[PDB]
This record gives structure tokens, C-alpha cells and sequence, in this order.
RNA sequence: UUAAUUGCGAUAACGAACGAGACCUUAACCUACUAAAUAGUGGUGCUAGCAUUUGCUGGUUAUCCACUUCUUAGAGGGACUA
RNA sequence: UGACGGAGCCAGCGAGUCUAACCUUGGCCGAGAGGUCUUGGUAAUCUUGUGAAACUCCGUCGUGCUGGGGAUAGAGCAUUGUAAUUAUUGCUCUUCAACGAGGAAUUCCUAGUAAGCGCAAGUCAUCAGCUUGCGUUGAUUACGUCCCUGCCCUUUGUACACAC
């Protein structure tokens, strides 16, 4: 192998990082495991891509709209509250921003946090509602890890679109400080109050 | 001469025909020429309510017409021209000259 | 005389016209080079074939794309279709079909799109209602 | 190396070309900028009141010279936008042609741009020239 | 980038013609609170008075809102083309004016004691309080009585 | 007659947006120490004008001691070399 | 109290009063051959892992 | 088993008709008797930048030359649970 | 995730000329509007290579009843209209008015749908918050159930029969 210089200019950053092996600028997309073998092949991995907008067919197939990358589906669910709607142009912007924003701190990993993040709020168990005799109680049943993501990308983006709100804090610092404490574990952000607070009334309601 | 005869019919069948046999009839005469061009069909919609009155479910047919329009370049000489064009004339279709 | 192929991507309403023939290693969409759109973005996903198979397909063949139609994200996707088409049509006439199937199973492994235009055109709106399925408002009293 | 004009990027162009007719001091406006509206759908006049001319006549540039042929009419559309109608839904609404049509004349009043044929204006050769040195900048640094 | 030391001279509020004009906002935007000038009118007499638009209501000098409130007082005298004022070709004197915090309103009565007296269907309407603009009283107007 | 609002209470924000010396060198002394700095950080933090954010945060990068890594409008992320 | 794993082997069908649960036929992770059937809440299929806050339950339906 | 009085089939029924389906309209690969320079043109003519080494766009108007795979829709086409 | 100021610009349906001034193309200085001229295609080469709104580098205020404010008044400038005063419509200027994830209740929705956005056509004497079409950006489950109001079939009870 003899390298050779090129008259067109195409720059190197890109250049490199094609040269060796598949990767991202500086982002390791690989060895972004989790510890939990129960959202294994429910949390995408091992198909690292370049961005978060690939207009992944999802409607042709029951669940493969579930095989969907997860900063994709992370991005999707931030797709909300109306005028959000579409402009997903933006959504991957604030994604750019936020994993920005995780990495200047929490220096491990930056997508291993929301990986982590996700697999820390799914609610284990919540309550569905019986009819009974008019009205007799709520009974508690188990989550499915599908469920699982679904409720956890949701309390994610939902506690971001609600702090961001009438504040200074813009959407994508928020959406990383909700993604900080649901990683970690602080009892205090928007998505884990709510996935113990389910879990809480689903045991009371077993 | 330059001729442009030109064709401006909404049935497709009687269209393709009458371009069919104006092609092998100029063809015949061993004259220069073009294929037809097939321009863009002119769909004309009317979209209007179905009922008469203004009761009932807001319900509305949508009419539409199909207009196909096709030239031909010609150079042939008008005292064959004329015999050419105004034979086999067909219902329907609108086959048309034009000079320069 | 010079080996060439034109070859096309399409998008939604987007459509990218690819002239791929044995040239100096340079890619341009719409008169000007690839590399600068720079909305950082997008910038990856016209990058995604050269980034995961290299330059080594690119080093002597110039590539110019004229995309029209569609928003400017389907005639990235468009100019995707079209650069990915052309260097599957350039390896098929010219350069063995062993290249050209490896480069298949790897866009297509990667991507679907890279090799098939999506076949999810738009529906079209029906009366009674702002769209396509959804209906004005049901008011009872 | 090789040097063409489109090989450099498009948002460093507009202002960098913009701050080399604002230093040169050559475009020759007579001065009742900063009054109008500079847009009828435009509620508030530019915020860079030094400015907004200097790249205004930068974006034409740009603009023409990519263009083959464009009018006053066709510019007041493409600088257009939308108006705010209170409560009634938006709507496109086109530009005054005033800032239009006389950041043209400006351009043919200093050479960067000469009347075409058919109607409308062309990139003119003085107008391609000057280019080499704002270029010049771009490739300087980066190489 | 630019950075400035904040003394006591900083006024938090400002008297302009017996009206509380506050301070440490932009003074095209503080401007607004005169009845009779707003953002665009702000936005021309700062520009007349070559004030640097990127500065304060906190450090602006006592002649750099002299030169302002002229402005403000007699726009016509500074050539303007008469048709940023609020009021042109007055009724009672035909003569290119502007309206001030305090003629505004007496204007307004005055304009409308006008219809008022000669009972105009404007001027009946005004007395009403009903729409004079042709808007539709049958929906719209309900709870404002 | 009922209005239907909620009327819910306020904190008096009191964002000065006009510095003097002792928040300017405050500021100056406690850019340190701060993994993630942005316009809000300054603004929730020490309580400055949402215009001095980002007005300081070019004065941090002209002379430099905050080293940006992500020049977004709408959201600014610069890091302190170390 | 330490949670359990255990995947499905079998699904059963739904149940509750829209049909928004299912029965579920299920292996422990450890200690195989223990059966259990349970409730899930969101979509599952075969040979899925479920996570049970308590294990000694078995819920044959849900009315 | 039905997004089907759809079929398989016990069968006092047999044989039928209407409805469903079938039918009609769109997207899009035929690259050969579906294109004019009414669309990238493959070579006209030169002008505005650097390399005398291999680009990035504008074009008079019936010489054209092995011209058609993109919004253009005929003839064996194609997707029938292969 | 938002307003404003730049700036970059990218679709698709479609329409347009006889007792014709409709389709605002450029050379009307004019400057929202429309009088000058029409050089303009049996409407791909003219509006429109639809050259548009949305969207998207960079900057202006920073969480306030604030640049989220023509909602409501006053003053003026224009064209269609033998004629608009109960704004025809467009344009420029002043002030905040209610409004701060809206109660019970309720509607639509299973894909490039919903939702965001805007454009052509019908109406049209210019200019329509409606409709019809559309096209741009593009979300959570689809192994669903009948308990959620109604359909289809069958069996069964009826003192019902235009029939609960």
C-alpha cells in the first residue's frame, strides 16, 4: 500500500476516519453494552451509523419499527408537542448538541449515559386497569422490555420538553440533564421519579 | 415548407391510430420526417358536490377529461400535403395543418 | 470514447442524475463540490458510501450529480441514490462484478435505500376530511 | 493547484465579499436606506443598519452570477418571505422593489454587473475578476 | 466582547415628558412605553440621533435623549417623507403632525367628539362602544359589558 | 362573570443585564471550575443578563480561557482547556 | 429485594378488558424447569425476556 | 380462516342471478418504429481565475453526427401465497 | 424546540386571450397598488429549468403579560367597481386587549399515515380565515379487544310490528 494525494480537496477528518476501520469522528459507537441482558436486542447497537436521520422504513413490518437505532428512536420522541411535528432537520440537531453536552461531562462513554439512561427508567412493573364490579381495584402486571423503551425514551423526552418550557434552560442542555440523572441514578429526574412512582403504585395495586 | 401538422383528440386508441397510419403514409411517399412526440396528457378536472340541494354528507365526484396532444415534423410538398392529411379522416379525432 | 454511465437516484419527489465516467477522484452535486453543503447533518449521509468502502473506488473516476425536485433533505437522499447507483453501474460495465456484488452486499447491508429507491410514495387526500385519513370534526349537538 | 469559484464555501462568501465592498467604499448608494421597510411581509428594518446593503449587494452577486438571467421581480421573490397577518394564516409576500432594483444598478454603476439579453441582468467580466481576490483569503489559510 | 464599568450614573428609570421610561432595556424598546412611539419610530429617531443601537437605556447622556425627544416633537422638522407619523393631514388644520403620550388620547377624543357631534354613524357607534369597523356584533363581543 | 385563570405566583427574577466590577471580575475568577459552560450556565449561575451571557462568553473566546468545541446557535458548549 | 429474569417460552393470548394484556408462559433465567405464567402490559413474543418485581405469582387470566 | 354468502367442505337440494371479487385510474423497470435542441447533450464560439498537465456555469439558429435509463406511458412485459 | 434581522435557497397538483386589456414576464424613473409598451408560446423553450411560503450556518431580547402584541381604535397612501359610509381589499405609522400546557365534556387518527407547512383550482370586479385537490418536513403500539359505543351471522325470549 502506497498513499497518493488527490488534486480535488476532500478533507482528512472524514478521510481518516474511513481509512482504518468503520467508526465514528471521535464517538466510539462500539462497546456500548449493557449490563442488563433484558433489553439485549431492544436497545440498538452493532449497527453503528453516522447520524441520527435515516428514514428507516418502519410501517412495512409489525416490529421493525422496533429494530429502529435508538438515538433515531431518541430522536423521534422529541419530534412532539405540536409545532415540533416534522422538522426532524432540528431533532437531530439538539441530539448533535446534547451528546455534545454529555460528553464535556461525564467523560466515559457519551452514548453509553443514554443507553444507560434508558435502560435505568423503564418501569419494571406498572398497573392496568380492571373493570370489576363498577369499580374494585387496579391490577399490577409486568412490562414488556419493548414496552419498556417506549416508556423510558418517553419520560426522557417528555421531562426535557417540559423543563425547557418557559425557562432559560434550552431543550437540548435539559434533555442531557435528564439524561444524566436517569444514568446514573438520583431519584430526582423527571423519567426515573415517575418509572419508581409507577413501580410504587403497580406494588401497592399488585 | 417546414410543415407542423399537429393533433389534439382525447381518445388514445383513435389517436394512436390515425398517427400510426399518418407515419406509414408519409413513409410510403419515401419523405422526410419525424416520430410523433407524445406531450404530457391534459387531465381537466371538475370537481363538484353530488347532490343537488345542500343536504346531506359533503360528498363530491370528480370529473375528468383526457387531452392528448401530438406533432409531427414534416418537409413534403403542400400538392401531396393536402392529399395526405384529408384522407382517412377519422370520428373523433382532430388532425390539423399548420403552415409555417 | 470515454467510459461513462449516467445513472439515476430518486426520493420522495427528489430525482439525482449521476455522470460517472474514468476521471480525476472528484464528486459535485449541482455545480458545486459535495464536500461543502455543511449543514452537519447530511454531511455524513452523502459521505456514507466513501466512508465505509474508502476511496479506493474513487481514486480516477469523476462524479457530477444534478439533483432536482423534492426538499433538501430528499435531494440529499436523491444525490445518495444516484452517486451509489453510478458506482454500481461504472463496476458493472467496466470493472469485474466481483467488485461490483461486494460493493452491493455492503451498501445493501448498510442500507437499503443505497440500492432501492423507497418505494413510499404519498397518498392522496380525500374529500371530508384535512387529509388522507384524518376527517374536518364530528359535532353531535 | 487549480481555482474556481464554487470549490469554496457559500456562508463565509456573502460576508466576506459584503465586508470587501463595505471597506472599498465603492457601491455608490445615495443614502435612504434605513427607512423602508425592506420588505412589506418584514415588520422591522435590518438590524445591521451599517450593513444590510453591503451584503445585500453580496447575496445579488452571488446570486446573478450562478443565475444566467434574473429581474427585479424575481429577486423580490427569492428575498421575499412570509407575512404575519395577525390572525388570519400566513402568506407569502414579495419584497419591495425599490431595495431590488437599486442594489442592481449600484452593481452595474460600479461593474459587477452588465445588462443581458432577453431581459434581466448577467455576471459581468469585472464582476467575475475581483472574485480571485476574495478567494484568495479562503484558500490562503485553509492551504 | 466589548465589556464596560458600571458606575451609579446607571439610571434605572428615565423621565421623559412626565412619563416612567425604564432603564436597563434597549432604548429602541424602551421607547414603546411613550405613547405614540414604538419599535419602527424608536427605531428612526435613534437613527436620527446616531445613538449606537447596541447600547443600553443605562448609559445614554443627557443630549443623546435631547436631541431624541426633538426628534420625537417635531419629526417634520428633521425631513421626514410624512408617512412614518401617526397622524397626517389632520382634519382640524391639514398640516402633517405626530402625536405625543398625552395629545394622543386628547386627539382621539377630539377626533372622535367630531363624529360625536355631527352623529355621523361612526361617531353614534363610538358612543355605542359597538364595532365601527364593520366587524359582526352577532358572535363576537359578549362579555365585554 | 368568571374568567377561568389560575394566576400562579412569581420569584421576581432580577437578571441584572448591566455589569459592574464586582460581577465582572466574579465571573472572571469563576470561569474555572466549570465543566460545561453556555449562555444559560452564566445566566442561572451568576444570575447575569441572558444578553451578557453571550456577550461575556465572546469576551471568554476573544482573549481565550474557555475553549468552545461547538459554535450552534441556540445552544453554545464550550469547555475550559486543561 | 433482588429481581429476577426469566424469558418467555410461550405466549397464551390476550386478555383483560380491551385485550391490552397478555398471558404469558415463562422459564426462570436460573433454576430452570420452574414454570410461571404471566401479565404483560406492552407488546411481547416469543423467547423475550421478562422482568418480574416478584416471582411466586402466577395469574391464570384477567377479568 | 376471513380488513369478504371468500372458499374448503357435512349437505333436501340442484342449477343460477345480483353484490364481493373481477373491472377502471397512479407511482415505476421496456433501453428496440414512446421526444422536439419543449431535458443532463458526447464535439461548434469565446469571455471574464491557476496550472502553459487532464475544470466551473452562459450561449448564433434547419451541417449534424453509432442520441434517450429523469417529471413523457403503447405491443409479448413484471409481483402469481416464487 | 421560540420572535426578529439578515443570508442559503428546494417541491407537486394547476391555471392563463374576439365583439379579447386575464396570465402583473422586462426597458414605466416608477418604488405595497396599478395606469406606460407589449416585443411574448395553437400554453415543457412565457409567467415558472415553478425561482414561493415552511425549512436551514450567523447574529439580535433573554423567561417578563417581554421583540409571544395592527385583537380593538385613530390618521393617512393606492387599484377593481356609472357607485363601498356599517374597515371591498392591499399599504405605513401609535398603545397593550384577553390569552400563561384551557373544567366537565369531546373529535380525528394505524403510514411515508398522523401532525407541521404552504401552493394551485372553485367562488372571484382586485383581494377569501371555506372547499377541492394537492405537494414539503415527517412522530409512540401494528402478534389487539369487544367489557368501548355500534355493525354482520347464528341460537333463544317477546304481551313489540314502522317494531324499545
Amino acid at each position: 500500500f502506497t498513499p497518493v494525494v488527490l488534486a480535488t480537496p476532500i478533507p482528512e477528518e472524514v478521510q481518516q476516519a474511513q481509512t482504518e476501520i468503520k467508526l465514528f469522528n471521535k464517538w466510539s459507537f462500539e462497546e456500548v453494552e449493557v449490563k442488563d441482558a433484558s433489553l439485549v436486542d431492544y436497545v440498538q447497537v452493532r449497527q453503528p451509523i453516522f447520524v441520527a436521520h435515516t428514514a428507516g422504513r418502519y410501517a412495512n413490518k409489525r416490529f421493525r419499527k422496533a429494530q429502529c437505532p435508538i438515538i433515531e428512536r431518541l430522536t423521534n420522541s422529541l419530534m412532539m408537542n405540536g409545532r415540533n411535528n416534522g422538522k426532524k432537520l432540528k431533532a437531530v440537531r439538539i441530539i448533535k448538541h446534547t451528546l455534545d453536552i454529555i460528553n464535556v461531562l461525564t467523560d466515559q462513554n457519551p452514548i453509553q449515559v443514554v443507553v444507560d439512561a434508558i435502560t435505568n427508567t423503564g418501569p419494571r412493573e406498572d398497573t392496568t386497569r380492571v373493570g370489576g364490579g363498577g369499580a374494585a381495584r387496579r391490577q399490577a402486571v409486568d412490562v414488556s422490555p419493548l414496552r419498556r423503551v417506549n416508556q423510558a425514551i418517553a419520560l426522557l423526552t417528555i421531562g426535557a420538553r417540559e423543563a425547557a418550557f418557559r425557562n432559560i434552560k434550552t431543550i437540548a442542555e435539559t434533555l442531557a440533564e435528564e439524561l444524566i440523572n436517569a444514568a446514573k441514578g438520583s431519584s430526582t429526574s423527571y423519567a426515573i421519579k415517575k418509572k419508581d412512582e409507577l413501580e410504587r403504585v403497580a406494588k401497592s395495586n399488585r | 415548407i417546414k410543415i407542423r401538422i399537429t393533433l389534439t383528440s382525447t381518445k388514445v386508441k383513435q389517436l394512436e391510430n390515425v398517427s400510426s397510419n399518418i407515419v406509414k403514409n408519409a413513409e410510403q411517399h419515401n419523405l422526410v420526417k419525424k416520430g410523433p412526440v407524445r406531450l404530457p396528457t391534459k387531465v381537466l378536472k371538475i370537481s363538484t358536490r353530488k347532490t343537488p340541494n345542500g343536504e346531506g354528507s359533503k360528498t363530491w365526484e370528480t370529473y375528468e377529461m383526457r387531452i392528448h396532444k401530438r406533432y409531427i415534423d414534416l418537409e413534403a410538398p403542400v400538392q401531396i400535403v393536402k392529399r395526405i392529411t384529408q384522407i382517412t379522416i377519422e370520428p373523433g379525432v382532430d388532425v390539423e395543418v399548420v403552415v409555417a | 470514447a470515454v467510459p461513462s454511465v449516467q445513472t439515476f437516484g430518486k426520493k420522495k419527489s427528489a430525482t439525482a442524475v449521476a455522470h460517472v465516467k474514468a476521471g480525476k477522484g472528484l464528486i459535485k452535486v449541482n455545480g458545486s463540490p459535495i464536500t461543502l453543503v455543511e449543514p452537519e447533518i447530511l454531511r455524513f449521509k452523502v459521505y456514507e458510501p466513501l466512508l465505509l468502502v474508502g476511496l479506493d473506488k474513487f481514486s480516477n473516476i469523476d462524479i457530477r450529480v444534478r439533483v432536482t425536485g423534492g426538499g433538501h433533505v430528499s435531494q440529499v437522499y436523491a444525490i445518495r441514490q444516484a452517486i451509489a447507483k453510478g458506482l454500481v453501474a461504472y463496476h458493472q460495465k467496466y470493472v469485474d462484478e466481483q467488485s461490483k456484488n461486494e460493493l452491493k452486499k455492503a451498501f445493501t447491508s448498510y442500507d437499503r435505500t443505497l440500492l432501492i429507491a423507497d418505494s413510499r410514495r404519498p397518498e392522496p387526500k380525500k374529500f371530508g376530511g384535512k387529509g388522507a385519513r384524518s376527517r374536518f370534526q364530528k359535532s353531535y349537538r | 493547484p487549480g481555482v474556481s469559484v464554487r470549490d469554496v464555501a457559500a456562508q463565509d462568501f456573502i460576508n466576506a465579499y459584503a465586508s470587501f465592498l463595505q471597506r472599498q467604499g465603492k457601491l455608490e448608494v445615495p443614502g435612504y436606506v434605513d427607512i423602508v421597510k425592506t420588505s412589506s411581509g418584514n415588520e422591522m428594518p435590518p438590524q445591521d443598519a451599517e450593513g444590510w446593503f453591503y451584503k445585500r449587494a453580496a447575496s445579488v452577486a452571488r446570486h446573478i452570477y450562478m443565475r444566467k438571467q434574473v429581474g427585479v421581480g424575481k429577486l423580490n421573490k427569492l428575498y421575499g418571505g412570509a407575512k404575519s397577518r395577525g390572525v388570519r394564516p400566513y402568506k407569502h409576500i414579495d419584497a419591495s422593489g425599490s431595495i431590488n432594483r437599486k442594489v442592481l444598478q449600484a452593481l452595474e454603476k460600479i461593474g459587477i454587473v452588465e445588462i443581458s439579453p432577453k431581459g434581466g441582468r448577467r455576471i459581468s467580466e469585472n464582476g467575475q475578476r475581483d472574485l480571485d481576490r476574495i478567494a484568495a483569503q479562503t484558500l490562503e489559510e485553509d492551504e | 466582547s466589548l465589556v464596560v464599568q458600571e458606575q451609579g450614573s446607571f439610571q434605572h428609570i428615565l423621565r421623559l415628558l412626565n412619563t416612567n421610561v425604564d432603564g436597563n432595556i434597549k432604548i429602541v424598546y424602551a421607547l414603546t412605553t411613550i405613547k405614540g412611539v414604538g419599535r419602527r419610530y424608536s427605531n428612526l429617531v435613534c437613527k436620527k440621533a446616531d445613538v449606537d443601537l447596541h447600547k443600553r437605556a443605562g448609559e445614554l447622556t443627557q443630549e443623546e435623549l435631547e436631541r431624541i425627544v426633538q426628534i420625537m416633537q417635531n419629526p417634520t422638522h428633521y425631513k421626514i417623507p410624512a408617512w412614518f407619523l401617526n397622524r397626517q393631514n389632520d382634519i382640524t388644520d391639514g398640516k402633517d403632525y405626530h402625536t405625543l403620550a398625552n395629545n394622543v388620547e386628547s386627539k382621539l377624543r377630539d377626533d372622535l367628539e367630531r363624529l360625536k357631534k355631527i352623529r355621523a354613524h361612526r361617531g353614534i357607534r363610538h358612543f355605542w362602544g359597538l364595532r365601527v369597523r364593520g366587524q359582526h356584533t352577532k358572535t363576537t363581543g359578549r362579555r365585554r359589558a | 362573570k368568571k374568567k377561568w385563570s389560575k394566576k400562579s405566583m412569581k420569584d421576581r427574577a432580577q437578571h441584572a443585564v448591566i455589569l459592574d466590577q464586582e460581577k465582572y471580575d466574579r465571573i472572571l475568577k469563576e470561569v474555572p471550575t466549570y465543566r460545561y459552560v453556555s449562555v444559560s450556565v452564566l445566566v442561572d449561575r451568576l444570575k447575569i443578563g441572558g444578553s451578557l451571557a453571550r456577550i461575556a462568553l465572546r469576551h471568554l473566546e476573544k482573549e481565550g480561557i474557555i475553549k468552545p468545541i461547538s459554535k450552534h446557535s441556540k445552544q453554545a458548549i464550550y469547555t475550559r482547556a486543561t | 429485594t433482588p429481581v429476577t429474569l426469566a424469558k418467555v417460552i410461550k405466549v397464551l393470548g390476550r386478555t383483560g378488558s380491551r385485550g391490552g394484556v397478555t398471558q404469558v408462559r415463562v422459564e426462570f433465567l436460573e433454576d430452570t424447569s420452574r414454570t410461571i405464567v404471566r401479565n404483560v402490559k406492552g407488546p411481547v413474543r416469543e423467547n423475550d425476556i421478562l422482568v418480574l418485581m416478584e416471582s411466586e405469582r402466577e395469574a391464570r387470566r384477567l377479568r
